[PDB]
């Protein structure tokens, strides 16, 4: 049926203004209803407003009327959404969203039963600059736990795996929280027999792609 | 012999882009006659036959029924021909006129498109004179809310494509308003 | 409008029925004949994806189980027999103009009540070498997610330094871990000698404290 592809993700300089693509597979494009819809980390969806690209005729959320521009091209089957005077609250997963496409009409002039969802486009609205974390053993003290404090990195996201992705029973990598210096923190942990502590090498594996490293952190009793 | 206005005298007129036609011939009919049972509110004026078309029409949007305006009414709903004489009017029924019912509300053809198969040229359906728009296959008789989308995708034997309209409401008023279209053919 | 969903979690037993509520301030029946109501589920990591349309279509591919109903101001979506697939955040969305979404409702997988493996971490010398020291609790596997966790420093309760993240609940056992992490200065670290965690949960008779001394 159709297919929704969104730009990747970004990152963005407060007071800056963010472009994101939707392009649309499947269908007359220009004949039917495109909204985009926002959702803040562990916050519910919100809808930013929509187009119909043959009409051109775009309508905005009384909330965000005057930042966002939402255009349509068909001659790449492509919608924008542009939102401008960036702020740290505008920081969210970024969705584009179509109608179905089976309702007789558009009442009111757009349909909003949204059967279709693009993947999502993370924006991050920072003044922090790239950097990759530091990774600080967490020391184990029946069954032990140890872990990797994977600290101050930015942006999103980092992957932890352990011994090369050979140990999987019993990780937890918990998600990131956001500090207030405005880098990101997460822990990963994993629960081993307490016997296997003198034999077993523990390699914690960190991959930050946005700073292009990927680094190996032993974790070993002290 | 007199002719009979009785169709126009009974029932609800339907909204401007689906004008009742009349056709009188071989009869007398006097325009005022007819005219005195409304009250009459504007008229703009510019034998062998009398075409007389009439609908629901709000008198707000008089500027609008007009051959010069570029607006949607003569681009999308109705258009008189230029090359014989014509009237417009605009009347109201009065309290006493009682076999006239009203509408819901007042509609009106905002825009009418064809979209081709190419998937990329659209095409304004502008109304010829003495012609439907080609929409009203697809906006129904009263529309159900302002700034409705209508669209049908058409059959090969159609042209392939779609066909998309947007329709427009205006509230009804206390009194029925009503335009009344008539082009006379001289001998 | 104002959509008001209830509740604002709902742990339902495999193979038992659930039910949501949305509440509109006004009427979502439109002249056309049709409530203007939407049931939208999103799953852990995923995009939202469509139940309900027009407030009792089901969409296409959307199994029997989902069933929407309702007129006017109150709607309601009924899950007939809940299945681990169904765990996520469920939102209603009215159309009747601009689109708003109601808050949520957080479905989750109920099981018995599971008490926290309580672990504490130490910051390493290498950290301290930074200039800061990060102490680390970890309450593993237990159910509910509900659970209080309170640092105390030289028996000192400490506010407003740490931070907390739990795990999406386990598709497996259906518990939750949860780690908090307190941060201070190398200074003010090395200032102080007993350092606890405290851990509240309804799993739990008492509140478990487990601690170390700098050293
Ligand atoms: C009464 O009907 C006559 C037509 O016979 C019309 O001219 C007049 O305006 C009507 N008056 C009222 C008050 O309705």
């Amino acid at each position: 049926q159709v297919q929704l592809v969104q730009s990747g993700a970004e990152v963005k300089k407060p007071g800056s203004s963010v472009k994101v693509s939707c392009k649309a597979s499947g269908g007359t494009f220009s004949i039917y209803a495109i909204s985009w819809v926002r959702q803040a980390p562990g916050q519910g969806l919100e809808w930013m407003g929509g187009i119909i690209p043959i009409f051109g005729t775009a309508n905005y959320a009384q909330k965000f009327q005057g930042r966002v521009t939402i255009t349509a091209d068909k001659s790449t089957s492509t919608a924008y959404m542009e939102l401008s005077s960036l702020r740290s609250e505008d920081t969210a997963v970024y969705y584009c969203a179509r109608e179905g496409g089976h309702q007789g009409y558009c009442s009111g002039g757009s349909c909003y039963d949204f059967d279709y969802w693009g993947q999502g486009t993370l924006v991050t609205v920072s003044s922090a600059s790239t950097k990759g974390p530091s990774v600080f053993p967490l020391a184990p003290s029946g069954t032990a736990a140890l872990g990797c404090l994977v600290k101050d990195y930015f942006p999103e996201p980092v992957t932890v795996s352990w011994n090369s992705g050979a140990l999987t029973s019993g990780v937890h990598t918990f998600p990131a929280v956001l500090q207030s210096s405005g880098l990101y923190s997460l822990s990963s942990v994993v629960t081993v027999p307490s016997s296997s502590l003198g034999t077993q090498t523990y390699i914690c594996n960190v991959n930050h792609k946005p700073s292009n490293t990927k680094v190996d952190k032993k974790v070993e009793p002290k | 012999v007199e002719c009979d206005f009785s169709p126009l005298l009974s029932g609800t007129p339907p909204q401007v882009y689906n004008f009742k036609r009349l056709v009188f011939t071989n009869c007398n009919y006097n325009l005022t006659k007819l005219l005195s049972l409304f009250s009459v509110n504007d008229f703009t004026c510019s034998y062998s036959s009398l075409i007389l078309d009439y609908f629901s029409y709000p008198l707000s949007m008089k500027s609008d029924l007009s051959v010069s305006s570029a607006g949607p009414i003569s681009q999308f709903n109705y258009k008189q021909s230029f090359s014989n004489p014509t009237c417009l009017i605009l009347a109201t029924v009065p309290h006493n006129l009682t076999t006239i019912t009203k509408p819901l509300k007042y509609s009106y053809i905002n825009k009418c498109s064809r979209f081709l198969s190419d998937d990329r040229t659209e095409v304004p359906q502008l109304v010829n004179a003495n012609q439907y728009s080609p929409c009203v296959s697809i906006v129904p008789s009263t529309v159900w809310e302002d700034g409705d989308y209508y669209r049908k995708q058409l059959s090969p034997l159609e042209g392939g494509g779609w066909l998309v309209a947007s329709g427009s409401t205006v509230a009804m008023t206390e009194q029925l308003q009503m335009g009344f279209g008539i082009t006379v053919q001289y001998g | 409008v104002v959509m008001t969903q209830s509740p604002l979690s709902l742990p339902v037993t495999p193979g038992e029925p659930a039910s949501i509520s949305c509440r509109s301030s006004q009427s979502l029946l439109h002249s056309n004949g049709y409530n203007y109501l939407d049931w939208y589920l999103q799953k852990p990591g995923q995009s939202p994806q469509l139940l309900i349309y027009l407030g009792s279509n089901r969409a296409s591919g959307v199994p029997d189980r989902f069933s929407g109903s309702g007129s006017g101001t109150d709607f309601t979506l009924k899950i007939s027999r809940v299945e681990a697939e169904d765990v996520g955040v469920y939102y209603c969305m009215q159309a009747l103009q601009t689109p708003a979404f109601g808050g949520g409702t957080k479905l989750e997988i109920k099981r018995t009540v599971a008490a926290p493996s309580v672990f504490i971490f130490p910051p390493s010398d290498e950290q301290l070498k930074s200039g800061t020291a990060s102490v680390v609790c970890l309450l593993n596997n237990f159910y509910p997610r509900e659970a209080k966790v309170q640092w105390k420093v030289d028996n000192a309760l400490q506010s407003g330094n740490s931070q907390e993240s739990v795990t999406e609940q386990d598709s497996k056992d259906s518990t939750y871990s949860l780690s908090s992490t307190l941060t201070l200065s190398k200074a003010d670290y090395e200032k102080h000698k007993v350092y606890a965690c405290e851990v509240t949960h309804q799993g739990l008779s008492s509140p478990v404290t487990k601690s170390f001394n700098r050293g």
